RNA sequence: CCGAGGGUAGGGCCCGUGACUGGGGCGAAGUCGUAACAAGGUAGCUGUACCGGAAGGUGCGGCUGGAU
RNA sequence: GAGGAAGAAGCCCUUCGGGGUGUAAACUCCUGAACCCGGGACGAAACCCCCGACGAGGGGACUGACGGUACCGGGGUAAUAGCGCCGGCCAACUCCGUGCCAGCAGCCGCGGUAAUACGGAGGGCGCGAGCGUUACCCGGAUUCACUGGGCGUAAAGGGCGUGUAGGCGGCCUGGGGCGUCCCAUGUGAAAGACCACGGCUCAACCGUGGGGGAGCGUGGGAUACGCUCAGGCUAGACGG
RNA sequence: GCUAGUUGGUGGGGUAAUGGCCCACCAAGGCGACGACGGGUAGCCGGUCUGAGAGGAUGGCCGGCCACAGGGGCACUGAG
């Protein structure tokens, strides 16, 4: 099924996520179908995570699946904030 | 949406099929000249109204068979018998091609 | 890494003075006051005449022995230098002078370019109060050198900024000895530098 | 020519030659000595020039020039060459590489060592 | 007075009974590097000499050479039988891209920023003659309204 | 005859190159907007409407330099180079990006546009784009 | 029934090789002559035909890239 | 690293006076890669449990292969240099040895008893933890020429007609709007290329944002030119 | 020069589904100098290298698609 979940992107040592929406069968560094937010787990940055609220309602809305990292940086982010 | 193409019926010997010639001009990727070139189609024709010489519209369909993926829309002119004249010299002209 | 042989042969070589000794430079003793012809066993035969291949290869080695820089650092930067809106010689030459090691010898914690690479290598160099310890680094406007707070009582570089409490610093450059620190400012224009090197030549040679 | 003669016609484009094919396509290839002789050259020079026949991995069979002065190779000495032809030498298009395989390097040399396989004295 | 660049030196020879008896042949240019130039051929039986000829040659044939921030007003394509120069303004960072002959003409006019290209025949004579008309053929934006309204 | 417009400008050049006062050139309603075109670019001094054994022709005022002195005491040009862009046997079409600058903006280029015949720049101005007529300097 | 594969027979194309045989390119020297470059000592060249150790010769016509 | 001789010794050249390697060395002062001692990471907050209602929202705990690694603080020694080239192209020259030999060679060419071209030496030039060589691709090559070539004698006009397909085509008026042009919109994934900012002490590398972009679909508009249909004209062509 | 399930039609079988995909019968068609057919070579693209541009070469790594799993053929199970 569609998932919400986590590219890496980045270099040794450097990970940078992007949230994205994608199936489920792709590989991990895929294609994906459309990208949502960014992550920095290093927080090196003022702004180390963005996400696109009303995209991963919407995405969320029509039955994607976030996993439990991506789920975790949408309510940090309120998205499930009601 | 569905291709629309126009041409000149050239071949109406089979059943309920029309062999219509589709002419598109471009111009040469390097070289710059428009050129003109020329495709061939078969069409399905169910209830055999158009004949040899009527100048036509075809549209892409749903696999009628093998080789015909279009259908005759409507008819645009008729007595153009000079284009099937064309076609006709050119493929004759062949017979003194070989070796 | 970088040249380190004789380096008064490359002053005789180019037939100009590179200030690339310090103190012996201005001395009467200056190998460019008594041999000023080229090293080797025909220094002294007459010369003949330069082709262009010659003469731009001369002026750019001119030019790259003067940083002490490597060839192929010096071509990176040309590069970039040409990518860059702007006169292409003007960038290149604002673009070498921003090297940190030539910014910590123009303030005067140095008297030779290569005493200001050891400076900066051996951990001697604040900028910013952050420690840098790279020659290569860029300095943009706005930025402060300094010494390190724990190297302020060091010899060589309280001779240094002794016998720089007279002389002034150019334009671009700013200094406070009592307070033992630098500033850049601005790019150093094309002016203030009084460089024997016609930019113009070393662009023609890279454009071969 | 004419626009419509190149729409009709077009440019032919040059097609190169190798001028090493028993390499095939490689930088370098083995070979084993089937013939060592020395030969002499076209005009104007005059020398006996080392030669040796060799028998590649390949599959071809073809001459090589052995460069420098004084060679230890002979019958079954395995060598490897590569490419460049002798200007002054007929059939010649091939170089043995000194200081590999059964190949020596050149004894006593002193300048340029990278080139004829001599170690630093 | 001007700078003087000696671009070609060459030895040519003709035959009598008893041997070949030679000639020098010296192309020098001519310019002081703010707007005038000028191209000189010169022969004699002794280098010097024939160096002396050309540039006096050089200084009685000038052309006065539109500059306009060390570049050209326009592009220009300029053939001089079998041999074509053609010329391009540039940025003022640019510099003068060159072959030597065109190099030296158009250095000793004020040129500072130009690409050029020689093609067909290479002869440095021609080229030579083939810079100086191409310079000649120079005109502003002024000359041509003064010559159109 | 294959080209009138590339006619009328060989016309032109010819009658130029020997310092001819007018030429004449058999009339079309293209060749007078390419003709008014030149005119008021300053190229030629006019261009009038004749007749020539009874059939229209376009007369052409030519216009040069002032006399120099020397060994060729020629006027010079003030059409130095006038050149056919499209033909016939291959046509040339430029959208507005891709309109040339003709001489560093000393010369012109005609453009037949869907809004007339119009100078380069005139195209420019209008954002226009079409057939490449012809290049003057 | 189709059917991988195997077998039999006859073809097409391509590659390697072969007693012998034909020419070609090359050669700081050999043998025979001297056809061409000068009116090259019979102007040259040329298509064709026949002939001769060899370059070549001759016949018929053509050209000047020959003369008068 | 700084200072350091009108300038040691060795080596090479010499016009026998000297010249070069060369401030280079030696020598004095300074700094302190390697090494030693101590400290010590980020990347890991979720799932889990409690309350709230296993919701929203609050509270608490576990979890590190990399790794005792990066890094930080305090001590600390003067600490690898090589490769190609020096006839022209092409930057950098002298001596000795050899004598069409040995050998060099990318092209032109060097070498046959006074070789800047072979081998060695002294010196020099270019790069430098690299420097060369071979193989292959683009460039230079406007040497397949669209941009951007040619065909009397340099390579190149078919032996000559007639003619099929095809390519191209005179002046004026209207309709269509296929080519052509313009506007809007969809697409042109990410990464890469460009611009700006930012994180690793810099850089490579990486992150964020913005802009481009040929072509193709859709809707609208223009009609000068090309096309097409229709009506005229006689300068091309043909006929009397 | 090529083509005899070949090209089209009618009916049927099979499939998630169109279709000569397969079968039976009827007609004689289909393709080709705008290069069919045959032979040689090759995974294709985003891109990469080069180049003033136009162009040329190329498709290692990374992202997308396809094909294959000792050499061939075949089906079963299953949403696939
Ligand atoms: S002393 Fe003179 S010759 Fe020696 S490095 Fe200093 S400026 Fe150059
Ligand atoms: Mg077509
Ligand atoms: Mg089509
Ligand atoms: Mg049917
Ligand atoms: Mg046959
Ligand atoms: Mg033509
Ligand atoms: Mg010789
Ligand atoms: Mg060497
Ligand atoms: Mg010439
Ligand atoms: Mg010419
Ligand atoms: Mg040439
Ligand atoms: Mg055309
Ligand atoms: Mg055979
Ligand atoms: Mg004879
Ligand atoms: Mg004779
Ligand atoms: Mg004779
Ligand atoms: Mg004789
Ligand atoms: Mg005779
Ligand atoms: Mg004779
Ligand atoms: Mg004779
Ligand atoms: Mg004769
Ligand atoms: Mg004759
Ligand atoms: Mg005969
Ligand atoms: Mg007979
Ligand atoms: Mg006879
Ligand atoms: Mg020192
Ligand atoms: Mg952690
Ligand atoms: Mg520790
Ligand atoms: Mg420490
Ligand atoms: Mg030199
Ligand atoms: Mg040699
Ligand atoms: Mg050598
Ligand atoms: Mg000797
Ligand atoms: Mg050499
Ligand atoms: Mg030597
Ligand atoms: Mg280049
Ligand atoms: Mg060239
Ligand atoms: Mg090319
Ligand atoms: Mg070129
Ligand atoms: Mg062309
Ligand atoms: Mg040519
Ligand atoms: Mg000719
Ligand atoms: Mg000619
Ligand atoms: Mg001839
Ligand atoms: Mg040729
Ligand atoms: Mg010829
Ligand atoms: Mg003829
Ligand atoms: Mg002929
Ligand atoms: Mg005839
Ligand atoms: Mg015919
Ligand atoms: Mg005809
Ligand atoms: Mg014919
Ligand atoms: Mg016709
Ligand atoms: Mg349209
Ligand atoms: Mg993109
Ligand atoms: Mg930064
Ligand atoms: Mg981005
Ligand atoms: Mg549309
Ligand atoms: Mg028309
Ligand atoms: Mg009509
Ligand atoms: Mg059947
Ligand atoms: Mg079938
Ligand atoms: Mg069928
Ligand atoms: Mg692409
Ligand atoms: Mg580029
Ligand atoms: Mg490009
Ligand atoms: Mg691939
Ligand atoms: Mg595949
Ligand atoms: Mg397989
Ligand atoms: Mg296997
Ligand atoms: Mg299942
Ligand atoms: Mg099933």
């Amino acid at each position: 099924m569609v998932k919400i979940r986590l590219a890496r992107f980045g270099s040794k040592h450097n990970p940078h996520y992007r949230i994205v929406v994608t199936d489920a069968r792709r590989k991990r560094d895929g294609k994906y179908i459309e990208k949502i937010g960014y992550y920095d787990p290093r927080k090196t940055t003022p702004d180390w995570l963005k996400v696109d609220v009303e995209r991963a309602r919407y995405w969320l809305s029509v039955g994607a699946q976030p996993t439990d990292t991506a789920r975790r940086l949408l309510r940090q982010a309120g998205v499930f904030r009601q | 949406p569905k291709k629309v193409l126009t041409g000149v019926v050239v071949s109406d010997k089979m059943q309920k099929t029309v062999t219509v010639l589709v002419e598109r001009q471009f111009p040469h990727p390097l070289y710059g000249k428009v050129i003109k070139r020329s495709k061939k189609y078969l069409a399905h024709d169910p209830e055999e109204k158009y004949k040899l010489g009527d100048v036509v519209e075809i549209i892409e369909s749903r696999p009628i068979s093998k080789r015909k993926r279009f259908r005759v829309l409507r008819l645009v002119e008729s007595g153009r018998m000079d284009l099937v004249e064309k076609y006709l010299i050119r493929r004759q002209n062949y017979e003194s091609l070989s070796k | 890494g970088r040249y380190i042989g004789p380096v008064c042969r490359l002053c005789r070589r180019e037939g100009v003075k590179l200030y690339l000794k310090g103190e012996r430079c201005y001395s009467p003793k200056c190998a460019m006051e008594r041999r000023p012809y080229p090293p080797g066993q025909h220094g002294q035969k007459r010369a003949r005449r330069p082709s262009d291949y010659a003469v731009r290869l001369r002026e750019k080695q001119k030019l790259r022995r003067i940083y002490g820089i490597s060839e192929r650092q010096f071509r990176n930067l040309f590069e970039e230098a040409s990518k860059k809106k702007g006169v292409t010689g003007s960038v290149f030459l604002g673009l070498l002078e921003s090297r940190l090691d030539n910014v910590v010898y123009r303030l005067g914690f140095a008297v030779s370019r290569r005493q200001a690479r050891q400076l900066v290598r051996h951990g001697h160099i604040t900028v910013n109060g952050r420690r840098v310890d790279l020659p290569s680094y860029r300095v943009r406007p706005g930025d402060e050198i300094a010494v390190a707070e724990k190297s302020r009582n060091l010899e060589l570089i309280r001779q240094n900024l002794e016998a720089m409490k007279g002389r002034k610093v150019g334009p671009w450059l700013s200094l406070d000895v009592e307070g033992m620190k630098g500033k850049f400012l601005r790019l150093p224009d094309r002016e203030d530098l009084a460089l024997p090197v016609n930019e113009q030549l070393v662009i023609e040679f890279y454009s071969r | 020519p004419t626009i419509n003669q190149l729409v009709r016609k077009g440019r032919e484009k040059v097609r190169k030659k190798s001028k090493v094919p028993a390499l095939k396509g490689a930088p370098f290839r083995r070979g084993v000595c089937t013939v060592v002789r020395t030969v002499t050259p076209k005009k104007p020079n005059s020398a006996l020039r080392k030669v040796a026949k060799v028998r590649l991995t390949s599959g071809y069979e073809v001459t090589a020039y052995i460069p420098g002065e004084g060679h230890n190779l002979q019958e079954h000495s395995v060598v490897l060459i590569r490419g460049g032809r002798v200007k002054d030498l007929p059939g010649v298009r091939y170089h043995i590489v000194r200081g590999v395989y059964d190949a020596a390097g050149v004894k006593d040399r002193k300048k340029s060592r990278s080139k004829y396989g001599t170690k630093k004295p | 007075d001007f700078e003087e660049k000696m671009i070609l030196i060459r030895r040519t020879a003709r035959m009598q009974a008893g041997g070949r008896r030679f000639r020098f042949g010296a192309l020098v240019v001519v310019g002081d590097r703010q707007g005038r130039v000028g191209l000189g051929f010169g022969k004699a039986p002794e280098v010097p000499l024939a160096v002396q000829k050309a540039g006096y040659y050089a200084r009685r044939n000038m052309v006065e050479v539109p500059l306009q921030n060390g570049t050209i007003p326009h592009e220009i394509e300029v053939e001089f039988g079998a041999s074509k120069i053609v010329l391009k303004p540039a940025a003022p960072g640019t510099g003068v891209i060159a072959g030597a002959v065109p190099r030296a003409i158009l250095e000793l006019a004020g040129v500072t920023d130009i690409l050029t290209k020689e093609l067909g025949s290479r002869n440095p004579i021609n080229i030579a003659y083939a810079t100086m008309e191409a310079l000649r053929q120079l005109r502003t934006k002024a000359d041509v309204e003064r010559l159109r309204k | 005859l294959t080209d009138p417009i590339a006619d009328m400008l060989t016309r032109i050049r010819n009658a130029t190159r020997v310092y001819k006062e007018s030429t004449d050139v058999p009339a079309s309603r293209f060749k007078e907007e390419i003709l008014r075109i030149l005119a008021r670019e300053g190229f030629i001094k006019g261009y009038e409407r004749v007749d020539v054994d009874g059939k229209p022709y376009l007369r052409v005022y030519l216009k040069y330099g002032p006399r120099r002195q020397g060994p060729d005491p020629r006027p010079e040009q003030v059409i130095h180079h006038i050149r056919r862009i499209s033909k016939p046997g291959r046509r040339v079409y430029v959208g507005v990006k891709e309109i040339p600058r003709v001489r560093r903006g000393l010369g012109i280029a005609i453009l037949s546009t869907s809004k007339g015949v119009l100078t380069d720049r005139e195209a420019r101005k209008l954002g226009v784009g079409g057939e490449l007529i012809c290049e003057v300097w």
